[PDB]
């Protein structure tokens, strides 16, 4: 059966603050990799009609340089984003995440987010992750990933 | 007036689904695309092949209002309060230029405002986000 | 085989701040949705035994008011429960959440938890999601759900 | 088909700091189980190949004594551990958690994480749990437990 | 002496099971319900038939004590120390009356004091939960 687990792409990752599509993940490297599922810069799309168990981790780091802000209010946001194939459109699957006051007094800061969920899929619908902040994603394969497994027929 | 084209006894176009209305049975030799309309809560805003309505989301959030309720043909619409812009799940208040620059565009309802220091012989020095640089 | 995602439904959540059942949920619009499974106000019936896979997602949120306090300390729990059959009995699956102080200094405040786990469940019990402050609840789809699908037969 | 889910043992938990492996969970009573799966001393063994789906949910917890510091940041962990049997290698599949600051302001704390994926394994490699503050881990078999049940074959 | 009753070559009834055990084999034509005791940490405190007896759960928090420790024939039961009560997941302590308010129910390990404002003539003044309204 069709699966998925897609690291992310250190390499490939913007440097701003608001909403952004994730568009590179691994494949076929360490603990990434894919079955009868395609990847094109973020989009998974499906092969297979099925009920998907989908999944995402996303952990958020960061190190407050000497003389920091006394408050730093950040939005860390994950969603796993659907786009429908007869009908162009664009709808969240799921999403998590916290509100963060990462300020100068913590030298270190950490958080992973974490969502599931099963739904129905169709084939040539695409599955992307957005994020917030993704200047603070934390790189490792065991850190940021998204995946995808079938679980049953339509 | 679009066209489509399934197959099984012999490839053929038919009409696709109209907006406010979602596709429940593909057309055959005899009949023509069956379209039936959206039920509640759901919506469809082109012609399409799904055979299933977008459902109306996301709800609106604490400080914002419904611009458009929710129709078969459009989803719908929400937007902040006088002041402030969606920044991923909450409505900010617009940017605040410090002592010393002033706001060069407004903020709408979806984007921020944007400051920038004044021109020579300009001397703001006030934390306002609704007023330039005085001369 | 049998499965479920049922998401919150905001007409329907209690304003208090102790524990409360969640007693309504969507089953059939949007992502929500429901096969060899019942449902009534909140508790999900198994119909057919099995291994399931249980999750939960919940999301809080607030938004300070003008003069708001100084410290407000707050518990964001979730409670997976099973009711079992042959004999009356309640208990708790899967817990998640953790304390949060979301004071006036901040204006938002969000928070999400999520929780999975892999159970043997048997026809006539039911599964429920309890929840500490409810009135904080985000009301979208993508935001308060929990589901359920087989796996295994016993 | 293989699975487990097994809950923390309580009365076997490290009483440090840095990261330490859990050694000790149920795997016969209340909701821990284990089928076509070997464990020992928090090594669980796999003993079937396929790809499982893996998951682990942690939950920390303190009280701040009377008269306790102004401030306490702690790392808060959780690693899902491989250790391949084909090679002598150990490799992180999984992590999560945050950064906290749980000084005596507030009496109680709490904070739970909880990791998910899908990954393909081999008879003979053992997963493990890790995790940082063992010491404030919650003993509860809602609370703390990590599990896996096979998918697909290879 | 309770009855339920399952079915295979003819239905009939047959004795549940008593607290302190569960049930290891349905009543044959031939024999009477099989039913055998708890195992160690588990229980069961009524007539019943699930095949499975229940955990002693959950563990007793911080600032908790065990009032009765987990028997064969009912759970484990933990009670908070004086002057705090369960609150979802911590022992918290009472509420305090603020000055010009005063306790007038005492406060349960299960349940928060409850507070009210003092009548005519009584001044308390006050941020205690362990004092009434003083003439
Ligand atoms: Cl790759
Ligand atoms: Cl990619
Ligand atoms: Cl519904
Ligand atoms: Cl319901
Ligand atoms: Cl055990
Ligand atoms: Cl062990």
């Amino acid at each position: 059966q069709p699966f998925a687990h897609l690291t992310i792409n250190a390499a490939s990752i913007p440097s701003g603050s608001h909403k952004v599509t994730l568009s590179s993940w691994y494949h076929d490297r360490g603990w990434a990799k894919i079955s009868n599922m395609t990847l094109s810069n973020g989009k998974l799309r499906v092969n297979q009609d099925g009920f998907y168990y989908l999944y995402a981790n996303i952990c958020f780091r960061h190190h407050e340089t000497s003389g920091s802000v006394p408050t730093d209010y950040l939005q860390l946001m994950v969603y796993v984003v659907k786009t429908s194939i007869k009908i162009p459109s664009s709808h969240n699957l799921m999403k998590g995440g916290s509100t963060k006051n990462w300020s100068g007094n913590s030298e270190f800061h950490f958080y992973s987010i974490n969502v599931g969920g099963f739904f129905k899929l169709r084939a040539g619908e695409e599955i992307s992750i957005q994020v917030s902040n993704p200047s603070l994603l934390d790189p490792d394969q065991d850190a940021t990933y998204f995946g995808a497994f079938k679980v049953q027929d339509i | 007036y679009l066209h489509y084209d399934p197959e099984t006894g012999h490839q053929l176009l038919c009409d696709k689904c109209a907006p406010g209305t979602y596709l429940k049975q593909h057309c055959t030799v005899r009949r023509k695309t069956l379209c039936v309309p959206c039920p509640d809560h759901s919506y469809t805003d082109s012609w399409h092949t799904s055979d299933e309505c977008v459902y109306c989301s996301p709800v609106c959030k604490e400080l914002q209002s419904v611009k458009q309720e929710c129709n078969r043909t459009h989803n719908r619409v929400c937007e902040c309060e006088e002041g402030r812009y969606l920044e991923i799940e909450f409505c900010l208040k617009h940017r605040s230029c410090p002592p010393g620059s002033g706001v060069v565009q407004a903020g709408t309802p979806e984007r921020n405002t944007v400051c920038k220091k004044c021109p020579d012989g300009f001397f703001s020095g006030e934390t306002s986000s609704k007023a330039p640089c005085i001369k």
